[PDB]
């Protein structure tokens, strides 16, 4: 069997939570089991909340600043669903499961209202620089909540800063942002 | 045969559905709502939710929607069970790691089972359906449409 | 499960004893042999219980239903009311038969699958190696000669392992008042010991995940298997954070 | 932080001690089980069958059992049921007794 | 089609040309152009040998006997447990299970229209019956259409 | 491509170099040809086309008189990249392979059934603007008729 | 991959292998194939890992400004390969395991489309600078996952950087970077 005449990828996810384990020093785990072994279900636990923790805060590719939400068909109550990370551009509040005006006291909506989203996405649906800074801040709170070494936790310190300096800067080069010709303000004062 | 188990289709009414066959992930489950001019793929996390292993809640609502469906679909690339050197070796990684390639090929054979068949007669049988689409044949025993019949008429 | 032993006597290692079993008696031995089978074509010990070497005549197989048919009875001059029998060929492979029902008396048939014929198969019952380790505690050696332990403040233990000089894969579950965790311990993918025609003598050292508070995390061990087992010693570790230093 | 014990033999056995009090050594629970001195803990050697001697109560319900050891090619395993006496070998030969 | 296979009827001995991994995969019916039964082992017929079969009940009414291969995904022929010795040949008859199931799939397509070397859809000289008229130029024409249009064009 | 097709991939033409969409354990998997409405070519290894990358090949023919680029994967059946025998060591590398090469046939399988004529979610058959070849003559009233019936009644 | 010969991909790859064992320590290995074990397998995995996030970072070379993806020909999906490692100079964000548009609500493509695309590459076809600094960035961290000494990481941590500068050094003496006459907006000003 040669290697070199071969291409195949595995698992995303299962990588994650395999690249996890090794940063504790143990073995690979073949399967997500989830139930027969306790290290897959306190990984991919932590996995979810840092992947959903990370993309909450808010990209130049995950947030949809068109996003739209139809209000039902007979009532206007508009489902608040827990997937939304964040909803801006305006001020909703989740008020009781529905989506809330709060400018004006009303909670159904005649029309579809236009809002900023930011909705959860899968693991393996993120740039690879993001990928690493999710997995490497994992592994660094996997660490410390389940075996606490202090060797491991400087190292993975220091890692997990590296990654998010590289996720920084793919931001800003996604966003190519600019003071004169992409400022809302300044560009208008441009014009001469 | 109607013994295929990876595709089902409900009709819309009702919240909750049964999800008949087996599965290795949740991602290799398709849930569609399904009309007969539109159809669109439910995602996972928003669209709906599993209320256990074997049943899933919509938790949008199915107007101008006429049927449910859901359907297995696996996926080699993604490979549930990931051999590594020095790790121990377990009968169940070897039960799933055959089950995989087998529900990839079920897949395939309900798929195809699911087109036209050719009853005994040996030529097939279109059980009084309309053939559409149907670019028009250019060969002498290709098949023909009505605009090549009507360019004849 | 109703199998009364009676008259239990050794010879020099041999132990030689009687039991009753709801509808026959026979007499059984114990040899602890090292390195050694019981017959000589069997490939290791093969630790089954109520073991004995049957060799299947050449008629006993069928075209039309494709099995070979084996009684219990038939080989064993007994009966018996409940357990697991497995066959075990030559080559090593092993099949559990659990009874078709009601017990080995009302069906003490077998059916075995392909063409078997004359092969000296190795016949008995699977016996369970069940052993549950003590909590892990500190434990302070003292000077008197006892073993003394500190409870003053909880420990959250992280990780134990346990050390096995070759065993026959067993299996380690971890239990606590909510779940239950089940690791199993077996030879390593790409392992000189592992190789495809021969058993798995695995050598080594595993290392499972245990973790929640001391006193309710439970650990045993199974086996349930035809192959020994060997287990040497066990360790644990975790975070104590006392609160108030003992004088 | 991280403190790590290891218990280097399982020579032990069972305890019914509490828990706090109880040697490391000691477990909890242990069947089938043949604490070796070489090896901390192995599962017992198989039990071999050899030769069947008939129905339940073919021995009495309590009997007395005696171990005969004269020679190494000579071991007779006399037992006494309730109302009969019976003689057997280590091989399963019964021998007649008047 | 290595997995079908269809013999006259007025023998009672048949061979199966196709390996298969179980008995229970194999499935040997009657077929006649008006209706179709399934035969179950045992009553029905008994194998003759490993590749053989002999049809206890009589073929009265059925052209031919078909006997076809449907490997169950469900159910796995090799069992692999711990404490058992694995085998290479264990390893070669898992992964043959899920390449039968394969062939099978590749095969019902060929039952059906595939496509052939550049795309389209081929009927290997099999003709289509019943159908539904189109009600649109492009939705295929069954031959009630072209003999109406075309006989009073005709005549 | 699309969600249901994976192992087959069609180019248009105007650039040399293009890209494998999907992964293989060989390369004699890979079938690399130029496809057009009239005819359909199949391109060889090394001579027509060399292997840019693990996942790009770049094309030495002159790629004239044709629409498409269609590379599509042919996993061989019969023969298994790994073979088991007896007293070998056992390693993860051939047990990955060797379930690979399963799971790869049966999504050749699984495209092969889809790309067959199915039914839609209007309840009929669908071509999807495919011209059905070869096809019998129809004898009864209710029977696809080909073109020959269409001529043949047209001379009267 | 190597197409001139294929040992020069396997035996460059078995060097760096064998070298991340010399930093914990241990006698060279022959045969990797053969030699399977828990270290090799864990070290090949480090190294993996270690090769496509440094190339991910973007450098001059791995850059490819010009890269063009072609959208099939009946559809118009673009499949999101992993070897994507990272695509800009757009607003495509991989929505569905297929090329999306974010600035056009758009899955398919009419025609092949220009973006900067950064392409998993062999690690036996980087520049000798960039392999020294990813087999001995791996080694490093292939110390402190398994390892973990103290003076071995302090070591390590000295050559890592000693291997970084040389790579910078290689990044700006490939692209010969100029803010006279190659930078993109002073060239306008300097026109007289």
């Amino acid at each position: 069997m040669n290697m070199q005449d071969a291409y195949f990828g595995s698992a995303a996810e299962l990588d994650a939570v395999n690249e996890m384990l090794a940063a504790i020093g143990e073995s690979p785990v073949t399967t997500l089991d989830e139930d027969g072994s306790a290290d897959v279900a306190n990984a991919r636990r932590i996995l979810n909340r840092i992947n959903r923790q990370i993309q909450s805060k808010g990209w130049a590719f995950n947030i949809n600043e068109s996003a739209t939400l139809t209000p039902d068909a007979s009532t206007g109550l508009i489902p608040f669903r827990p997937a939304y990370l964040s909803i801006l551009g305006g001020q909703y509040i989740n008020r009781g499961g529905w989506v809330y005006d709060k400018s004006t006291g009303t909670d159904t909506f005649s029309g579809p209202i236009t809002v900023t989203l930011i909705t959860l996405q899968d693991y393996d649906e993120m740039p690879e620089c993001f990928r690493q800074w999710i997995v490497t801040k994992a592994s660094r709170q996997f660490n410390s909540r389940f075996f606490g070494a202090e060797d491991v936790e400087n190292s993975l310190a220091q890692e997990e800063m590296e990654a998010r300096m590289a996720c920084n800067e793919y931001e800003m080069d996604f966003g190519q942002y600019n003071m004169l010709d992409g400022d809302a303000y300044v560009q208008g004062l441009i014009g001469r | 045969d109607q013994d295929i188990k990876t595709v089902i289709q409900y009709p819309v009414g009702t919240t909750e559905f049964d999800i008949p066959f087996d599965y290795l992930s949740r991602k290799f489950v398709r849930v569609s709502l399904v009309s007969d001019d539109n159809r669109r793929l439910l995602s996972n996390i928003t669209e709906y939710r599993y209320v256990s292993k074997t049943r899933v809640k919509l938790l949008v609502a199915t107007t101008g929607f006429d049927r449910v469906e859901i359907r297995r679909f696996t996926s080699a690339s993604e490979r549930i069970v990931d051999f590594s050197d020095g790790s121990v070796l377990r009968a169940n990684d070897l039960n799933v790691s055959q089950l995989q390639s087998a529900h990839i090929a079920e897949e395939a054979r309900d798929a195809a089972l699911l087109a036209m068949p050719e009853d005994d007669a040996g030529n097939l049988d279109a059980r009084n359906r309309k053939i559409v689409r149907l670019a028009p044949g250019e060969a002498g025993t290709d098949a023909i449409n009505k605009n090549q019949l009507d360019t004849t008429l | 499960d109703g199998v009364e032993v009676m008259a239990a006597n050794c010879i020099n290692s041999t132990m030689y004893m009687l039991m009753r079993n709801g509808y026959n008696v026979w007499i059984a031995a114990v040899d602890f042999k090292k390195e050694s089978t019981d017959f000589p074509f069997e490939p290791y010990r093969f630790h089954v219980d109520a073991k004995r070497s049957y060799h299947i005549s050449e008629t006993a197989y069928d075209i039309e239903t494709n099995q070979t048919v084996v009684n219990v009875k038939d080989i064993y001059g007994a009966s018996f009311a409940k357990g697991t029998v497995a066959i075990c060929e030559s080559d090593g492979k092993i099949t559990e038969y659990e009874p078709t029902g009601n017990s080995w008396d009302s069906t003490p048939d077998i059916r075995i699958s392909g063409d078997v014929s004359g092969k000296n198969i190795v016949i008995g019952f699977l016996y369970d190696f069940q052993y549950v380790f003590s909590r892990f505690l500190i434990k302070q050696e003292q000077n008197d000669g006892t073993t003394s332990t500190e409870d003053s403040g909880r420990l959250q233990l992280r990780r134990a392992w346990v050390n096995y000089q070759n065993t026959g894969a067993f299996t380690v579950s971890v239990d606590n008042g909510s779940r239950e965790f089940n690791y199993l311990v077996n030879a390593r993918v790409g392992s000189t010991g592992l190789r495809l025609g021969q058993k798995a003598t695995t050598t080594g050292q595993y290392r499972f995940p245990v973790t929640g508070n001391a006193l309710y995390q439970k650990v045993s061990l199974s086996s349930f298997n035809a192959s020994p087992v060997s287990i040497i010693g066990c360790g644990w570790e975790g975070n104590y954070s006392r609160r108030a230093n003992g004088i | 932080a991280l403190v790590s014990q290891s218990i280097k033999n399982l020579k032990g056995g069972i305890s019914q001690q509490p828990e706090i009090l109880r040697y490391p050594e000691q477990g909890t629970l242990q069947v089938n089980g043949w604490s070796s001195e070489t090896e901390g803990l192995q599962k017992r050697p198989p039990m071999v069958f050899i030769k069947s001697l008939g129905p339940r109560g073919y021995l009495g319900e309590d009997p007395y059992i005696h171990l005969i050891n004269r020679d190494e090619y000579e071991q007779y395993y006399a037992v006494f049921t309730g109302n009969d006496v019976r003689v057997f070998d280590l091989s399963g030969y019964e021998y007649q007794v008047r």
